[PDB]
């Protein structure tokens, strides 16, 4: 037999895009970097690009 | 190259020793030692 | 770094002129470029820029 | 105390330059070797009671560790489970080889005394044992004449001339450090000793005495030195001792104290309470200023050999060695590199020679040139402000 | 017929690289039809 | 049909045979005998069978011993330290010399 075998990403989050206000630019950039490569990768093939895996956010303390 | 390969071949032919293994010389052994292997195995030293 | 364990020590200088052009071509082949994109001009506009 | 083991080395045809004399000599080696192989194959192919006794012997013999022999035929043994037993003793053992701590053999079912296994050396030490003969005799050691003389006095002469010392009661040195910058011959002068020494040679690496299990390092060291003493009038080459040799400090972690424990056991072996046989320790290091006086002491380490960056004459002789086997061009004077007082190691000379050959090969040629040597030096060398003096 | 137990023979002398040279030097220095009848007897093993 | 039936039968017959332990050879002492330590218990000597030559049982090699009679019966694929045995490259990366420039 091969038993199909965790630590993080099982306490399903709650906050939502309706909850976050403003920062449309930040949402756009984080989304294009994080989600679309996972939902519409055809858009990226068409341009012929490597999706930007890895982004960094600046900002004051909060 | 074939001198090296013949070195390998001779080391394959020989290079293993019979070792000691504590085998005794004769005149001090015992035949019909089956009395041992018929009475043995005492698993003590774990008794306190 | 003794020359007994690491014999040769190659350096990778930041792509110079027209080496930046070569990299632009290499990473823009799978793309959709218009008639009138000057990868050379892009190279000059990018001074001292790593690959 | 079994006796010296050393290594098996075939003879060395004197010529190196490609020569029909070399071909003839090497074919001589070939023919004697074929002859040996013949004799073997022929004689061993062309050409009862103990058989049944060993059959009675348990086929899958296990190994225990004897403890507190009792009586004449009833000895206590142990097992690799932490358990132990009052096992019987057969008539096949030589007896008198059974001592506490002896790794004994036992029967699978009966669990009796059915062997002594007076051959158990840890794999971590038997792999470190040396049986090859690395072809680095004292001919490629350019210069370094004083260092070779000192090491010869330390290692060879109390083997090939044990009369000078006994004539005047003196006792030969027991240990020698080779210390110095990165690339000087500290390991060549060990390889050549391995070559010409009819005594067992024992690799050692300081990073090999640090063991995961607590307390295992100061047992591997004991195994190493016990193997050295038992198995031969031998030599033990602790390369890169700066891997464990750092000065003992108070420390606040477990690993550092364990490393210090390994050091202490090494020191106890070198000069402990009891004594040391004919084991000569050869240690190597890049920095001697970062060692414990305990092991730098002149009772465990009786000689210290600097390996200073070779001087001009030694550097010349080193180019001679490392170009001798090359097709040189008559337009090459091996003095442009000599005259410059740029820090040049023996390894640096070797790399210069190799790189020069490479530049020639790129130039589509198989014989070096002066421009090729110049480029080789320039592209090989790796690495006080002006006017502050003079 | 009884299998004639052959002597335990060895391997050849192998090439010592002047074996052939020595052999050549020594050499140079030296320089029923089956019938068509049976006529079986009276008890004949006639298959 | 006979071929496939017979293959299944032989598979069952051979698969109903008890497995074998996997240990490491400390050192091949004497022909046909090997001192091999089998995890996690201690180390035993063996009775090497006839189907593999002794010379191939080098020290520090993984050998399988019959679960019954502890007889060596193969030279397993010598390997240690999964931490690094999971390090040799199986998939060749996709970059090519044509992807470099300058
Ligand atoms: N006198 C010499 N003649 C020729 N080669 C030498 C000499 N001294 C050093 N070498 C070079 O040394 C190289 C081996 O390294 P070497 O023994 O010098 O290292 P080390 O720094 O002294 O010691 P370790 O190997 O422990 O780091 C060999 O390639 C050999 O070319
Ligand atoms: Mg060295």
């Amino acid at each position: 037999d091969v038993l199909p075998p965790m630590l993080t990403s099982d306490q399903k989050p709650d906050v939502m895009y309706a909850d976050i206000g403003g920062m449309d630019i930040q949402k756009q950039e984080v989304r294009e970097a994080v989600e679309l490569p996972l939902t519409h990768f055809e858009l990226y093939k068409q341009i012929g690009i490597d999706p930007p895996r890895g982004v960094l956010m600046y900002g004051p303390p909060g | 190259d074939d001198i090296q390969q013949l070195l390998k071949k001779i080391n394959e032919l020989t290079g293993i020793k019979e070792s000691d293994t504590g085998l005794a010389p004769p005149a001090l052994w015992d035949l019909a030692a089956d009395k041992q292997t018929l009475q043995s195995e005492q698993p003590l030293q774990v008794a306190r | 770094l003794r020359p007994g364990r690491i014999d040769r020590k190659i350096e990778f200088p930041p792509p110079n002129e027209e080496a930046r052009l070569d990299i632009l071509k290499i990473h823009s082949r799978k793309m959709n470029l218009t008639r009138g994109i000057n990868l050379r001009k892009i190279a000059e506009l990018m001074p001292g820029a790593s690959g | 105390t079994k006796g010296p083991d050393a290594a098996s080395k075939l003879p060395l045809v004197t010529p190196h330059t490609q020569c029909r004399l070399k071909l003839l000599k090497l074919e001589r080696i070939k023919d004697y070797l074929l002859m040996e192989e013949e004799f073997i194959r022929n004689q061993e192919q062309m050409k009862e009671e103990r058989s049944k006794v060993d059959d009675l012997r348990g086929t899958p013999m296990s190994v225990g560790t004897l403890e507190e022999i009792i009586d004449d035929n009833h000895a206590i043994v142990s097992t690799s489970v932490g358990s132990e037993h009052y096992v019987s003793i057969l008539s096949f053992v030589d007896k008198d080889l059974l001592e506490p701590g002896c790794s004994v053999l036992l029967n699978h079912k009966v669990h009796a005394v059915i062997g002594v296994l007076m051959d158990d050396t840890d794999p971590l030490v038997t792999v470190m044992k040396v049986e090859k003969a690395p072809q680095e005799t004292y001919a490629d050691i350019g210069g370094l004449d004083n260092q070779i003389q000192e090491i010869k006095e330390s290692v060879e002469l109390p083997l090939t001339h044990p009369e000078y010392y006994e004539e005047m009661g003196i006792k030969p040195p027991k240990g020698v450090i080779l210390y110095g910058p990165p690339g000087t011959g500290k390991t060549l002068l060990a390889k050549a000793v391995a070559n010409q020494t009819s005594a067992t040679f024992l690799r050692v690496v300081g990073s090999e005495l640090i063991q995961k299990y607590l307390g295992d390092g100061p047992k591997l060291v004991r195994e190493l030195f016990r193997v050295a003493e038992e198995h031969a009038p031998s030599i033990v080459f602790i390369d890169e001792i700066d891997a464990i040799g750092t000065k003992r400090y108070d420390s606040n972690s477990g690993g550092e104290r364990e490393i210090q424990r390994t050091m202490l056991e090494l020191l106890n072996q070198l000069d402990g309470f009891d004594s040391r046989g004919d084991v000569k320790v050869i240690m190597a290091t890049n920095r001697i200023e970062t060692l414990d006086p305990a092991l730098i002491r002149p009772g465990r380490i009786d000689r210290k050999i600097e390996f200073p960056l070779p001087d001009e004459k030694t550097k010349k002789r080193i180019f001679q060695i490392h170009t001798s086997r090359m097709t040189l061009a008559d337009d090459v004077t091996l003095d442009d590199l000599i005259m410059a007082k740029d820090d040049l190691s023996g390894a640096d000379i070797k790399a210069i020679c190799t790189e020069a050959g490479l530049m020639a090969l790129r130039e589509r040629r198989m014989k070096v040139t002066n421009e090729d040597f110049k480029k080789s030096k320039e592209n090989v060398l790796y690495k006080t402000p002006e006017g502050l003096y003079l | 017929e009884v299998p004639k137990e052959k002597e335990k023979e060895k391997v050849s002398t192998a090439v010592l690289s002047i074996t052939a040279k020595a052999k050549k030097k020594e050499k140079e220095k030296e320089k029923e039809p089956e019938p068509n009848f049976q006529l079986l007897d009276n008890p004949a093993r006639v298959m | 049909l006979n071929a496939k039936v017979r293959l299944l039968r032989e598979e069952l017959q051979l698969l109903q045979e008890q497995g074998s332990y996997v240990g490491e050879v400390v050192r091949a002492m004497d022909k046909k005998k090997v001192l091999v330590k089998v995890h996690p218990e201690g180390k035993f000597v063996v009775d090497v069978d006839k189907n593999i030559d002794i010379n191939d049982v080098t020290p520090n090699c993984r050998v399988a011993l019959r679960n019954d009679s502890y007889t060596l019966h193969k030279i397993l694929p010598n390997k240690v330290d999964p931490l690094v045995s999971l390090m040799m490259v199986e998939k060749v990366p996709d970059s090519t010399y044509e992807m470099i420039g300058g």
